[PDB]
């Protein structure tokens, strides 16, 4: 289960690459980010910042993070929205990212492009395999076959590792969208 | 939705009938009711069944096509796949044939024999242009046989 | 005669090593000596922890994930 | 009818209880599975068959070459017939 | 979800024939313990509603739990709950307020009220039965008042020598726009109230 991630500069990629695909369609992976920022400037910071995010999953959990600065807690509501929306925490946007993992032999291809409210981001590939052996003995053949179909020019954050993981990695990959 | 159930039933036979000979049944092409067979493991062949009846149609695009007829075509299953296959590459060879005189039209010359059932409608033994239905024969009367399908290209 | 069937099974440790290309290699050795005294495309497409056997002289188990020489008694040297 | 070595492996829900409270659980839509050790070659592994008839709402073969999923059991029959079959035809490539 | 609550003082002088009587025509008993914890906000200057209901409410059932452990405090499972005020002016039928059942897990649960700045409040333990009635549901209260703070070990401190037993029927409309279902749930918690009047007076009370 070694995951892998990418950032791209080249905007609907993928869309022409379902077509062109040769195998297994499956279940359609997408998640949503959120801006979060309290009403008042009381909540600064560290304990309680202004920064939060919720999680949605739709690959089976629907636990929500709730993350005020490095605290992560899963939760399934959603109800907790409502909670607070009462008094606190306004809104600006959510830019969140549909895609649509692919069975496809050894290893899974998964695809999100970040379809921002904002017009767009950035596509985002993702990759699993049973790494199950040392991972830089695997990785590096993760990468021989970017090339197929073929891959070029690109932001790489790509770190080695059951998709629970993922959960973790993105408000680390939140950071690269602060930009 | 009965119709969906009809419809959706014969894959369910053909999906189990798919195993032997990874017929992954790609939806690159067309969903048109005809179907879309693929093939394992490897512009790319499509194997196809429809009417029901045996047929080939390698396409991308739309290229080379041409219908078979053995056994009833009616219920699977696997074995009768594997009977597919031994005609089936032999059909590819006949493919390659084709790509040489597209680029004399015609060698006479078939087989480059290859397994294994005879009961093809393929069938066997292609020669120029058509294909002549003889592989049985002996090689120095093959050459007569062959003659009688020259008596066939004649009408 | 049978060396060369042993000589296989070196062969099937070099499959080992294109696993690796995907130590024990020494032991396996000292127990190709204790031998010599006396389809798998699928295999990997199970690893795609995997198993795996050769017939002949005796139906060795090919068993891979590192590596497990499981052979048959019922002895698998390590 | 053709003489072939099994072992047939059962783990019924009812299997276990300490009252009738609990057998009564033991009655349930749960997945049942089946493990199901053919015998087939005295050198070449068995072919491990799962078998999980779920009550509502069934054959995964597999063997030395991939899993399989089916639903009739004459599929199953057929699927062995490949490997006494094609195996056989092993034997005879040397 | 728009709760539906009702209240229902009970003398512990004539409790138990209460038990043998509901018992007998309803469904359950199932066994109610559970402990209340309210963590505090602390911001000044208004606006905010900082109301005696605003304040949050973390539940937690721990009956299952076992009473010698003194881990539970996160250990066990969690919820949150705000229930606002009841709609003014509100008598004779139910009184109706919003109520939002949230859940979480992660090692990480009390913790998080100090992420919001939260503090410690009042706490208090339930402890009674609850009784189905297809939708609509009944349950009785004890708050006692626990022997240490988080702390689960009996005896529990009663609020007084005679507390009354606070019997409490309830529903939870899925959401208010539909009348339709509010209708349902007015009619089956009007069908409870004939059910149980006979032996207890219920009324509707502000909040």
């Amino acid at each position: 289960p070694v995951h892998g991630v990418i950032y791209y500069s080249s905007p609907s990629m993928a869309t022409f690459l379902s077509p062109a695909q040769d195998n297994l369609v499956r279940t359609y992976f997408a998640q949503h980010l959120k801006k979060w920022v309290v009403q008042y400037k009381l909540y600064r910071n560290a304990v309680t910042p202004k920064t939060l995010e919720f999680l949605k999953q739709n690959i089976n959990p629907s636990m929500l993070a709730c993350v005020d600065e490095a605290t992560m807690i899963d939760a399934e509501p959603e109800l907790e929205d409502i909670i607070v929306r009462t008094k606190l925490w306004n809104f600006r946007q959510s830019f969140t990212i549909e895609g649509s993992i692919y069975e496809v032999g050894s290893f899974k291809v998964a695809i999100a492009n970040v379809l921002q409210k904002s017009v767009w981001k950035g596509i985002l590939f993702h990759v699993t395999y049973d790494g199950t052996e040392s991972v830089d003995l695997a990785r590096p053949i993760i990468q021989e076959f970017f090339l197929k179909c073929f891959l070029q020019n690109n932001k790489s954050v790509t770190p080695v590792y059951l998709d629970s993981k993922l959960l973790l990695q993105l408000f680390k990959q939140r950071i690269d969208t602060v930009s | 939705i009965l119709n969906r159930l009809y419809f959706f039933c014969i894959q369910t036979q053909l999906l189990e009938v798919a195993q032997c000979a990874e017929l992954h049944a790609v939806q690159g092409y067309y969903s048109f009711p005809y179907l879309t067979f693929s093939k394992g493991k490897w512009w790319v062949l499509a194997y196809n069944v429809e009417s029901n009846s045996w047929s080939v149609r390698l396409l991308n695009a739309a290229g080379q096509t041409l219908y078979t007829q053995d056994v009833h075509t009616t219920k699977g299953t696997l074995s009768i796949e594997s009977f597919s296959r031994l005609s089936y590459l032999l059909e590819v060879q006949i493919l390659l044939f084709n790509v040489q005189t597209a680029c004399a039209a015609p060698e006479m010359h078939l087989i480059k024999m290859n397994k294994t059932a005879d009961l093809t409608a393929i069938l066997k033994r292609i020669l120029a242009i058509s294909r002549k239905k003889x592989x049985x024969x002996x090689x120095x009367x093959x050459x007569x046989x062959x003659x009688x399908x020259x008596x066939x290209x004649x009408x | 005669m049978s060396l060369e069937e042993q000589r296989t099974r070196d062969e099937l440790k070099h499959k080992l090593l294109d696993l690796n290309q995907l130590t024990i290699c020494p032991s396996l050795l000292k127990l190709l000596h204790p031998e010599t005294g006396t389809v798998n495309s699928f295999y990997t497409h199970l690893k795609s922890s995997n198993d795996t056997e050769n017939n002949e002289t005796k139906s060795i188990n090919g068993k891979s994930a590192k590596e497990p020489h499981h052979s048959e008694h019922d002895n698998d040297n390590f | 009818q053709r003489d072939i070595s099994f072992k047939f492996m059962p783990n019924y829900p009812w299997e276990k209880a300490k009252d009738f409270l609990e057998l009564e659980n033991s009655l349930s839509i749960n997945r049942l599975s089946i493990s199901w050790r053919i015998m087939v070659s005295n050198f070449e592994p068995a072919i491990f068959i799962q078998h999980t008839p779920t009550l509502h709402g069934v054959w995964r073969c597999k063997d030395q070459y991939s899993s399989n999923q089916f639903s009739s059991l004459k599929n199953v029959c057929q699927y062995i017939e490949h490997h006494i079959n094609s195996l056989s035809r092993r034997s005879k490539k040397t | 979800m728009q709760e539906l609550y009702l209240l229902g003082v009970v003398p512990s002088r004539r409790f138990e024939a209460v038990v043998n009587s509901l018992s007998k025509t309803l469904d359950g008993p199932k066994t109610i313990l559970e402990f209340w914890v309210v963590y505090r906000p602390k911001d000044v200057p208004p606006n905010l509603p900082r109301q005696p209901d605003s304040w949050l409410r973390l539940c937690s059932n721990i009956e299952s739990h076992d009473e010698t452990d003194t881990e539970w405090s996160k250990n066990t499972q969690w919820s949150m709950y705000l229930e606002g005020n009841s709609e003014p002016k509100r008598e004779d039928k139910c009184g109706i307020r919003p109520v939002n059942r949230a859940k979480l897990t992660n090692g990480s649960v009390t913790e998080f009220v100090e992420k919001m700045g939260y503090e410690f409040s009042h706490e208090y333990i339930i402890q009674g039965l609850e009784y189905f009635f297809f939708d609509t549901t009944v349950r009785i209260y004890q708050t006692l008042i626990p022997s240490q703070q988080r702390s689960i070990k009996p005896p529990f401190h009663p609020m007084n020598e005679e507390q009354p037993w606070i019997l409490h029927v309830y529903t939870h409309v899925a959401d208010a726009s539909n009348q339709v279902a509010m209708a349902k749930a007015e009619a089956n918690l009007t069908k409870v109230k004939t059910l149980l009047s006979a032996f207890c007076d219920l009324k509707n009370v502000r909040l």
